[PDB]
């Protein structure tokens, strides 16, 4: 298979892992009993994740060109179902996850991956007119107008973004593209326009994390050991568990998490590159969308616990909280071990 | 099922075992040559396994104790069967009964019939006031 | 392709971007960089305790009232009514305030009981808080006043055991995280840091019943003498351990108002003095370790005013020819002193003399803890070895005088001092061959009790066992003594058949009845005596 | 070797949520030994306050003055003294 | 194979702050004796301090019970009393 790919994504899977257990031990004892909840539930997740990536392993590739349909058609069952009440809970100003028991669903991940598929399976046919610039709008278009009457900003930023990038991966204009780009960035400022210090109350994080920065130190102050998520941040370990990574190691391993996201997003699109000097353009275009949903995701991630860019309440791939959000990571994973696969067919 | 055992009176009203629980049976009025206890509201716990080890500790002394009291200072004070009482003190009651029992067995042996009362309250002896 | 290239020069750009952006916030701004503070919770001083079980000084709750200022600018109009509360002019307080508005730990009253302490914070004035201070109290008051010493309002230790033994009584503080705010407020006790360590218990040598009664017949006898002041030791012998000692006049610690510090003085250990005559035994101690001379050598002393250079050695009993050496103790002969100081030389006299203390330090450690002098030459002059041998010219303070006495009574095998209470056997140094310090000890036995010695000192049913003396005292300014300015000491131990308790007693200027130590001190002796062996539970040897 | 990587990855990961969880248990145990010495100050504070208030009748002059008046107390008389060994 | 180097230095680094540090389990035991003997001094020092408040409630209303601080502390006797001393 794919080692150093492979070992890279696990040490971010592990150490996501051990992140979350550090982070969350003290929201789950004081909010729900046992000190381990978050993260025994989190193990579960990072196991269940595991098993779908050997089974999306188990499954061909031909199978996503042919029945992709069905997978669109769950994902717009799925996105309707996380807007009718009834069937979702509102938590945080948002009712953004579906829940079957004891693994709520948030379908903005697999939606993401399905629009990701068409795309690459549109754009396999019509790289090189008109009718074929406003054809891609409709298949995202519905996506960002869902997931913007939801409140979920950071998931229609990371849509415009991948989708913007992974067109101009296989054939980009002069002016055209830029034209649909301002198109979709005009239709997410309506949509915007549609909908349009505070440490003492619940906006602390703006500037705990800044804070908790400024003592960081170059080597930090070892493992479970930050005084700015003991109560001071609900959900740390979704939104800020970089910050808390950052205090918890230190410089050294803040850039060892930044370059390694690096090294395994960088990988994906070079993997991508390889599929596109294999011959097998479906799977290299869905590398590059994969890898710059990743890159997307990532960047406002360590954007937002920087401080550079507003508040984005959106997770960390392979390193936040989430059932949906890992299972969806692996899948990809699984995927892109495909793409690997396929590519040394001919190799081995 | 454990039985209680008929071995110590809480004052008047209850009865006291080896553990010393407070119970009390269909009979009270039966026990009358069993001794008598007594001691503060907190008190079944330790009241009860004091009279039994001074009890058996005084065995070979040839003395059978008759009333036990314990104010809520904490000073002991005892009775026997001979009728001298005997004011043990606060603290230090094994060192105080070995004192007593040593000056008993020395200068003691056949004065028991001229006592009014033995006070242990001393840190090196003990005072015997006498009745003609 | 180059869209590749740029695509990955853009996110190699936008990742160094944002790693520069948290190396500078990191590093550069961290001294730059209300959320948290890491606050110290202090801690609580030991127990002192009496050899077994009396606590003599203990610490006691008191609600203490404390302002943040920053909190109480917004009481501009609240001073003039929390001053009533207070006791202290409106406008004085608002100075008070203002000129410290800076500060955010301020101190409004200490010392105040509970219930006033929720009557004033009746008033609900934003940034006023209550804490339970700890407070030192003594039970025994004045009688171990010096002793114990104080500590001071910062809970620190100032005089006596409690400035000799802070790192043994104060334990360090802790440290506690809180959640602050603006105006300093917590909301939440975070994760304590590092917790508090608990006062260990130091207990004591000192037996507060001998203490009350020493203190009781000290005061009787200066009250009885008329004299300024005065201090008595008690020592035991096998274990050098301080059983009780006081001085007077003594002071209330737990009452410190305007207490002039000659009251502090603990004349016991700071006030230096000529031991006179009480030297005696060590002169014969280490005559008869020497060899040369016998218990039983008859030394003529007339007629009492022997010459010495310049120099007169003047004798309070020119009535009395041919003196022994035990006639020579009771009669204090200036002359038979001299004359066998003479025929042994000095030498071996400063030698018995810093083996057994006198003059040196012991491992007690009090703040003022005098030293004493005894001179050190490498020759012998005349003069200096007669005022060496009959105890002028030099200086010692009571409570080495006691251990040297201690040493004596412990046939020669001194041991350091150790006012705290001892658990081992000590093993000292023999000083003084069994031999000698058992005739020494004989000696002042019959110096005690035989007739023209010291009556008064004879302790009922005991074989007392000691020496009177009488010090000139020094004046300053004038090179010599003020006149009728005398201090009366008396030192021994008891029993003599086996000596257990040791004392020394000092009284300074009796000017009613007279100046002779066996005048002054010795029924002072007696009664100690008397009343601490009855106490330390030894068997009587006299019916 | 990729079996054995897989190993002792597998159990550096346990060893490392082991810290964590143990850090926090260790934090958990701190703040009760806080509230247990929180408890032992309070307790000696009122053990101060009950010294504080008998020491002011229990004086060793009023108990002498008691014990010589009402139960007629008297100091022992060495000559009448039974000394056993 | 060059990865095996950082997963010794990490295990034995996670291993020595899980064994040494003040996470270690030994800290856990340490702070739990701690904790069991100061609960111990509690209760034995409410019991002491319980019995201090029941003798300074009788010593202000009764006098039998001073009897023994005074012959404690002065070794004092009533007239018709003899003293039998152990030494």
């Amino acid at each position: 298979l794919d080692f150093p790919l492979l070992a890279g994504c696990l040490a971010l899977l592990g150490l996501g892992l051990v992140m979350v257990t550090s982070a969350s031990s003290e929201v789950a004892a004081a909010q729900s009993g046992n000190p381990l909840y978050f993260s025994v539930r989190h193990l579960i997740y990072l196991v269940i994740g595991l098993i779908s990536c050997g089974l999306t392993m188990m499954v061909p590739m031909a199978t996503w060109q042919r029945w992709g349909w069905k997978l669109l058609l769950v994902a717009f069952g799925l996105l309707v179902l996380v807007i009718t009440p009834g069937i979702g809970r509102e938590v945080n100003g948002s009712m953004r996850w579906i829940g079957f028991g004891l693994f709520n669903i948030q379908p903005s991940e697999i939606a993401k991956v399905c629009v990701v598929i068409f795309m690459a399976g549109y754009l396999i046919r019509r790289q090189q007119s008109w009718m074929g610039f406003f054809k891609p709008f409709v298949v995202l278009l519905p996506m960002a107008g869902l997931l913007l009457r939801e409140p979920d900003f950071g998931a229609t930023v990371v849509m415009m973004g991948a989708a913007a990038a992974m067109l101009f991966l296989g054939g980009v204009g002069l002016f055209r593209f830029g034209l649909m780009v301002l198109l979709a960035v005009g239709a997410v400022v309506l949509l915007i326009q549609t909908q349009p210090a505070d440490q003492f109350g619940a906006g602390y994080q703006l500037s705990q994390a800044l804070i908790a920065f400024g003592r960081g130190g170059w080597l930090g102050m070892g493992l479970g050991n930050s005084i700015q998520k003991q109560f001071y941040l609900p959900e740390a370990h979704t939104d800020f568990v970089f910050a808390v990574l950052a205090e918890e190691l230190g410089i050294v391993g803040a850039l060892a998490t930044v370059a390694l996201f690096v090294f395994v997003s960088l990988r994906a699109l070079y993997i991508g590159i390889w599929a596109e000097q294999a011959k097998q353009f479906f799977s290299a275009y869905v590398a590059y969308g994969l890898a710059f949903l990743w890159i997307g995701q990532f960047l406002i991630n360590i954007g937002v616990n920087v401080g550079l860019l507003p508040t984005k309440g959106l997770t960390l791939p392979f390193l936040s909280y989430g059932g949906s959000s890992l299972v969806i990571c692996c899948a990809c994973l699984g995927m892109l071990l495909r793409i690997e696969w396929e590519r040394r067919t001919h190799l081995g | 099922l454990d039985e209680q055992l008929p071995i110590a009176r809480w004052g008047d009203e209850a009865l006291l075992n080896n553990q010393g629980q407070a119970f009390t049976p269909k009979e009270l009025a039966n026990y009358e040559h069993l001794p008598r206890l007594h001691g503060p509201q907190r008190a079944q716990q330790q009241v009860m396994q004091q009279y039994q080890l001074l009890s058996q500790l005084l065995r070979p002394l040839g003395f059978s104790i008759a009333r036990l009291e314990m104010s809520d200072r904490g000073g002991w004070a005892l009775t026997t069967a001979q009728g001298v009482e005997i004011q043990i003190g606060r603290d230090h009651v094994v060192d105080k009964i070995r004192r007593f029992v040593s000056i008993y067995d020395k200068a003691l042996k056949d004065q028991i019939s001229n006592i009014a009362r033995i006070d242990l309250r001393y840190p090196n002896g003990l005072a015997v006031a006498w009745r003609e | 392709p180059w869209r590749f290239c740029v695509i990955v020069g853009l996110l190699l750009a936008m990742v160094g971007a944002i790693v520069w952006r948290i190396v500078d916030l990191h590093v550069i701004d961290h001294d730059f960089l209300r959320s948290v503070r890491h606050i110290a919770i202090p801690a609580h001083r030991g127990l002192i305790t009496d050899r077994n079980g009396e606590p003599l000084a203990v610490s006691t709750p008191v609600t203490t009232l404390w302002a943040n200022p920053k909190e109480l600018m917004t009481a501009k109009e609240r001073w003039p009514q929390l001053a009533a509360a207070l006791g202290q002019d409106t406008k004085l307080f608002a100075d008070r305030i203002e000129q410290n508005a800076e500060r955010e730990f301020i101190y409004l009253v200490r010392g105040l009981t509970p219930e006033q302490g929720e009557g004033v914070i009746a008033l609900k004035v934003p940034g006023v808080y209550s804490i339970e201070e700890f407070r030192r109290f003594y039970p025994a008051g004045e009688v171990v006043a010096h002793a114990v010493g104080f500590t001071d309002v910062d809970d620190r230790g100032r005089e006596g055991i409690e400035l000799a033994f802070d790192e043994w009584l104060a334990g360090v503080p802790g440290k506690r995280q809180v959640l602050k705010d603006r105006r300093g407020r917590v909301i939440k006790d975070v994760q304590v840091t590092k917790n508090a360590k608990p006062g260990k218990t130091l207990a004591l040598s000192i037996d507060l019943r001998l203490q009350y009664l020493a203190h009781r017949e000290l005061r009787n006898a200066l009250l009885e003498n008329g004299a300024k002041a005065g201090s008595l030791v008690i020592m035991d012998v096998k274990t050098g351990e301080i059983l009780a000692m006081t001085n007077q006049p003594t002071y209330n610690p737990n009452n410190r108002r305007n207490l002039q510090p000659a009251a502090m003085r603990n004349r016991a250990m700071i006030d230096v003095f000529e031991p006179g005559s009480t030297v005696k035994p060590f002169s014969m101690s280490a005559a008869l370790a020497s060899g040369r001379w016998k218990p039983s050598d008859i030394v003529d002393v007339y007629p009492g005013t022997l010459q010495i250079g310049r120099y007169t050695i003047r004798d309070v009993s020119r009535n009395s020819r041919q003196l022994d050496l035990t006639g020579i103790l009771i009669k204090s002969s200036n002359v038979g002193i001299s004359k066998i100081a003479f025929d042994i030389g000095a030498e071996s006299i400063y030698s018995v003399m810093q083996q057994v203390g006198l003059g040196q330090d012991t491992g007690l450690g009090f703040p003022g803890e005098r030293v004493g002098n005894l001179p050190n030459h490498r020759k012998w002059p005349k003069a200096e070895t007669a005022t060496l041998a009959y105890g002028y010219g030099l200086s010692v303070t009571a409570i080495q005088l006691a251990h040297a006495y201690a040493a004596l009574a412990n046939d020669g095998k001194s041991v350091p001092l150790s006012m705290t209470r001892v658990d081992r056997v000590p093993d000292g140094v023999q000083v003084i061959s069994p031999e000698v310090a058992s005739t020494v000890q004989g000696m002042l036995q019959q110096v005690v009790e035989a007739q023209g010695g010291v009556f008064r000192a004879q302790v009922p049913g005991y074989h007392a066992a000691g020496k009177s003396g009488t010090a000139r005292k020094v004046s300053v300014g004038t090179k010599g003594y003020r006149e009728n300015a005398y201090r009366s000491l008396f030192a021994g131990f008891a029993p003599a058949t086996d000596p257990r308790i040791a004392m020394v007693v000092v009284i300074d200027e009796p000017s009613k009845a007279g100046y002779f130590g066996g005048l002054v001190s010795a029924p002072v002796f007696s009664k100690v005596m008397a009343g601490a062996l009855r106490l330390m539970n030894v068997p009587p040897d006299n019916l | 070797g990729s079996f054995l990587m897989l190993l002792l990855y597998i159990g550096l990961l346990l060893s490392a949520i082991a810290v964590a969880y143990s850090t926090y248990w260790n934090r958990q145990l701190l703040n009760s030994l806080y509230s247990e010495l929180s408890v032992r100050d309070k307790a000696q504070a009122e053990w101060g306050r009950l010294i504080l208030e008998q020491s002011t009748w229990t004086a060793h002059s009023r108990i002498e003055s008691l014990a010589v008046e009402q139960l007629r107390m008297r100091v022992p008389d060495p000559a009448e003294v039974r000394m056993v060994a | 194979y060059w990865l095996f180097v950082v997963l010794i230095l990490a295990l034995a680094g996670l291993q020595y702050r899980l064994w040494v540090g003040d996470g270690s389990l030994a800290q856990v035991r340490d702070l739990q004796k701690q904790i069991a003997d100061q609960h111990g001094e509690n209760e034995r020092l409410l019991e002491r301090n319980r019995i201090l408040e029941a003798e300074v409630a009788e010593l202000k209303k009764g006098t039998e019970t001073v009897e023994e601080r005074a012959r404690h502390e002065l070794g004092m006797v009533k007239d018709g009393e003899t003293l039998y001393q152990l030494a």
